[PDB]
């Protein structure tokens, strides 16, 4: 057995000892066992099959990533979304247009958003340091 | 006994002293309107068997005897610290301090936890209610903070959305 | 005037008055009733004079002694009312009573913040027993905001310098805990009678980093620290 | 004046020290939150950067744009900002110190260029008139990598399009709870690490299918990750410096309600003494 | 005299409801502030519009006040306004307008009014 | 507070507003004139019925204009009329 | 005295601006206290720095106060007095602290003053 690790850019999504996986590299399905020869590749979109040591069989979703096997370990670092070249332009020319045409979201904080308002109203019209003569 | 208004009694001692052009004192009130309260409510007491063998001249032996009292005080905008609340407050042994914002809102009967209290407590519970009751009080005097923390927080520690839910069932 | 005959006789008196608040009003009350006319926030036009023609009388004589202990009420909370600040120029010490510090089960359940005493003076109580005085109060009051750092973001926040700071005054703050004859009663352990002296040494000592080998609870309700020694001896 | 108005002040005061308090404690329990989802971050980066450290220079070595130091004629910048106020300086000595630097490269003659993550800082270079180019706004905090595919896709496609000659990330890093610091740092071309893969030397990978098509992917997403981690300890210095600012504000309504409490009182006495005069000085 | 005795399950659980429906927009009136009103739920886009709707409905046009405004008066039945205003807690009304409400009189006024709009 | 109540209406002109550089210091939200639109020329009483809510409708958002940069557009542009008819 | 027509319309219109900043550097100095002021807006930042640096140089040295001070008296001239203060109101002398304007004569003294700190 050997160790292997499938992380994003965001979170750890697998670790621990393995049997064997097998991986539909770009050029084509493929499946390491221990010892493998140092490998670089990328990886298509689709289910990772992993053998967890006893035999325990098991199926991940990877949107693709690249695959990098090392003399003992193999880790995929898979990525959150499908990635090409026909989306991430469409991507970025949405976020050129929102930076022309000057369009700013609100964010989700719906907690920080009652808070500051009720913040706001409460020292609103306040004049407390008229009247306590804090010389400031 | 019970004094359905004792802030009516002072007014009305107000008024009568008044028209009887004597000195007046803070807000008004006559110099003494301590001592009216005070002579009233000194008198409910709980008096022992000896007293009561010596008033009756000796016809009731075994048995002692009470008086107790329930005054009732008018506070406007919930301010306890006027005149006439503040000397009462100093008379009694505790207050039931029924509070507006839990009344409208329908919680009845609007007792405050916290901010109100008896002196004597558990000695005039009894057992079974002193047994089943020793938490309650407390609970709820830091349940509705906790509550007034949870508008600003979302996302609660499970920690405190037990004590949240536990103290919204007893209310 | 009972406190004044025990005096004559050479003795060291104690006299408690149950509200001098009470004894304020009970003037007030009886200038109306005479038709004086009324002075500062409604008080008696006589109120600095009746109060000290009975503080007055209340001081250590070549002969004996009166101390007094003497329960106060402020109202409306007002240190300013003419009541209070009359009162205030008379008192010596002043002891504060926390809810606070009798929850945590501490009795007696003064509050060594608030209290004070203007015979905390080197050249009166000397150099030692005032720093040390001194000591636990600043100890004390760090200790109040380091247990406020730790209800927010948690206790290994903190800096091992303030680990040793919180551990101390913790083991202070119970040592200031004490059993009295008539609390018996209540706590079943024999109550226990210090000498300044004796305090002295057992506040030195812990804030001198000595006993830091032994647990906080080998100090509450114990005594004197070299009783502190022996209930760490059987713990 | 007068106690009644003071009072109402007085209670008011109160209310917003209530407030404080609990962004505080919000802010303190978001901020641990936040710090364990940026140390979540660290592995991919930190694998990608070996592997690009053993296929970039290492005992082979290819010759790809990011990795060498063209001549300067204009720069880029990725500027992480807040979407909340309150959140004491941050925001504005992030921004003092990019404009103290984008001052020097204009003096240079060599123009600048910008791209915003957060709402603050395009509010901000908008009213001072810097040239922004691609924004993403409203991640909140809930940043994701699918967000910032736009930005960097725009700043990474005017580089290697020669448009750009250096591209920095400007960022506060989250150093101790009491200390945040902002940094500029670049991230083109790839800064050189002192890691030695001449131990390395014992083996070389199979390429499928080859690697100069895989070490141009592994460039951008290592690109893509840094600018992740770069928001991720900024969303994590912002909540460790709105706690900080809510406490002094209830520190600060604390002393506040003390000097009330003084002018409450002092006009309580003056209200009793100036009835009852009028009262017994009428009379008769 | 507004409890369920006295005025019945009916009126008295109308009352509660407007109560009811008008404290929550006040919750709701600063986080359409500070947010925007497209961030809300879609229950709550619905609490906000019958809010709005129960709130133009209490108005009305008085047959003394002609001389301000020139407008007709009404006099409207308790009947009625039950009716209207449990309809409106109810979603029976939806479809219309909100200034179909306003200074409208009886329930059957503001479809009729509608149809102006 | 006698004279208050023997009027028909009440002009309050105020200090900060003065000071602000608002001149006549009217404070529109306090001031009442109990005859109201009887006493005005029909255009002008077609065309104050929108000033009152303008302002009324500022007054009830001006807390926020000490954060106005949170504010969502929707609410800014009626605060930022309220003040320009101010 | 303070007209339009009895002291010209720059004179009051200088008095009637630092009026006007002055009295909003009031409305801010509570917002300030419990918030501190990092949580100003951009311009309102500014505001406070005019309204500071005006305060500041409101003050004199009088002939009769070298007693206490020391420092020698100084005579202001209006004609040189409205300049300065148009000056700082119009943002020409940002770039000096605020304790160049402290206890100095005409404007000239300030700017003169910020070469010591």
């Amino acid at each position: 057995t050997y160790h292997l690790d499938v992380v994003s850019a965001e979170q750890q999504m697998f670790s621990g000892l393995v049997e064997k996986i097998q991986v539909t590299g770009s050029e084509g399905e493929l499946g390491i066992y221990p010892g493998h020869a140092p490998l670089l590749t990328a990886i298509k979109p689709g289910m990772i099959r992993i053998v967890k040591q006893h035999g325990h069989e098991e199926f991940i979703y990877l949107s693709g990533g690249i695959l990098e096997v090392q003399p003992g370990n193999v880790t995929v670092l898979a990525d959150t979304a499908i990635r090409g070249q026909d989306l991430d332009e469409a991507r970025a020319m949405e976020a050129k247009r929102k930076a022309e045409e000057h369009i700013s979201s609100s964010h989700g904080d719906v907690d920080y958003a009652q808070a500051s308002a009720e913040l706001a109203k409460a020292i609103a019209q306040l004049r407390v340091i008229e009247l306590t003569k804090k010389a400031m | 006994i019970i004094y359905d208004d004792l802030s009516k009694q002072a007014v009305a001692y107000r008024q009568i002293s008044l028209l009887l052009r004597r000195p007046p004192g803070r807000e008004a009130f006559p110099g003494d309107v301590f001592y009216l309260h005070s002579r009233l409510l000194e008198r409910a007491a709980r008096v022992n068997a000896e007293y009561v063998e010596a008033f009756t001249k000796g016809e009731v032996k075994g048995k002692t005897g009470s008086l107790t009292a329930l005054p009732i005080i008018e506070t406007q905008a919930g301010d306890v610290s006027a005149f006439v609340p503040t000397n009462v407050i100093s008379i009694t042994d505790g207050q039931i301090f029924l509070e507006t914002n839990l009344f409208n809102a329908g919680i009845r009967p609007a007792v405050n936890p916290g901010i109100s209290v008896s002196r004597v407590g558990g000695a005039a519970q009894t057992k079974i209610m002193k047994k089943l009751s020793g938490g309650i009080r407390t609970a709820l005097a830091q349940y509705r903070e906790l509550a007034a923390f949870s508008q600003f927080a979302s996302d609660l520690d499970d920690a405190t959305r037990k004590q949240l839910d536990h103290g919204q069932k007893v209310t | 005037t009972m406190a004044e005959k025990f005096r004559d006789e050479g003795r060291d008196v104690l006299l408690f008055v149950d509200n001098i608040y009470r004894y304020t009003l009970a003037g007030t009350e009886v200038s109306a009733l005479l038709g004086r006319m009324p002075s500062a926030v409604g008080y008696q036009p006589t109120l600095a004079e009746e109060m000290g023609v009975l503080q007055e009388r209340i001081t250590s004589t070549k002969t004996g002694s009166i101390t007094s202990v003497q329960a106060v009420y402020v109202p409306a909370d007002d240190l300013t009312d003419p009541s209070p600040a009359t009162t205030f120029a008379h008192l010596d010490a002043t002891v504060v009573l926390s809810r606070q510090i009798a929850s945590l089960g501490i009795y007696p359940a003064v509050d060594p913040l608030d209290s004070t005493s203007r015979q905390l003076d080197p050249l009166v109580v000397g150099q030692e027993h005032y720093d040390t005085a001194r000591g636990v109060q600043s100890i004390l009051q760090r200790y109040q905001e380091l247990k406020d750092i730790i209800a927010i973001l948690g206790m290994d926040e903190l800096s091992e310098e303030d680990k040793l700071v919180v551990a101390r005054a913790r083991k202070i703050q119970r040592f200031l805990s004490q059993p009295f004859f008539v609390a018996e009663v209540f706590t079943g352990s024999p109550g226990k009678y210090v000498s300044l002296k004796d305090t002295i040494r057992g506040f030195k000592g812990i804030m001198e980093g000595e006993y830091d080998h032994l647990p906080e609870q080998a100090f509450y309700m114990v005594g004197s620290i070299e009783e502190a020694v022996e209930k760490a001896k059987k713990l | 004046a007068g106690a009644k108005d003071i009072r109402s002040k007085i209670a008011s005061v109160q209310n917003t020290q209530k407030i404080t308090k609990a962004m505080e404690m919000v802010a303190a329990s978001k901020m641990r939150k936040s710090q364990d989802r940026m140390a979540a971050s660290r592995p991919y980066a930190e694998t990608m950067r070996k592997v690009i450290g053993h296929l970039a220079h290492g005992n082979l070595e290819y010759k790809h744009p990011y990795l060498e130091d063209r001549d300067v004629k204009r720069v880029g910048y990725l500027v992480v900002s807040t979407d909340r106020g309150l959140a004491g300086g941050l925001n504005i000595n992030l921004f003092k110190k990019l404009l103290a630097e984008m001052k020097t490269w204009t003096d240079k003659g060599v123009q600048a260029d910008l791209a915003m993550i957060g709402s603050k800082g395009v509010s901000f270079f908008n009213s001072v008139g810097g040239n922004v180019v691609a924004q993403v706004t409203g991640m909140g905090d809930n940043p994701s990598l699918s967000e910032l595919i736009g930005p960097v896709k725009v700043m990474l496609q005017a580089y290697d399009e020669g448009r750009l000659d250096k591209l920095y990330i400007v960022s506060n890093k989250f150093i101790n709870t009491m200390s945040q610091v902002p940094t500029i740092s670049q991230l083109l071309p790839l800064p050189a690490s002192d890691d030695d893969d001449l131990k390395h030397k014992s083996w070389d990978y199979l390429y499928e299918p080859d690697p100069k098509a895989l070490l141009d992917t592994l460039l951008r997403r290592y690109v893509e990750s840094q600018v992740y981690q770069g928001v991720v300890e900024n969303l994590a210095s912002e909540q460790a410096a709105r706690m900080v600012a809510m406490k002094a504000a209830t520190d600060n309504g604390g002393s506040l309600i003390k000097e009330l409490q003084l002018v409450y009182n002092k006009a309580r006495q003056a209200s009793i003494t100036q009835e009852l005069t009028e009262i017994v000085s009428g009379a008769a």
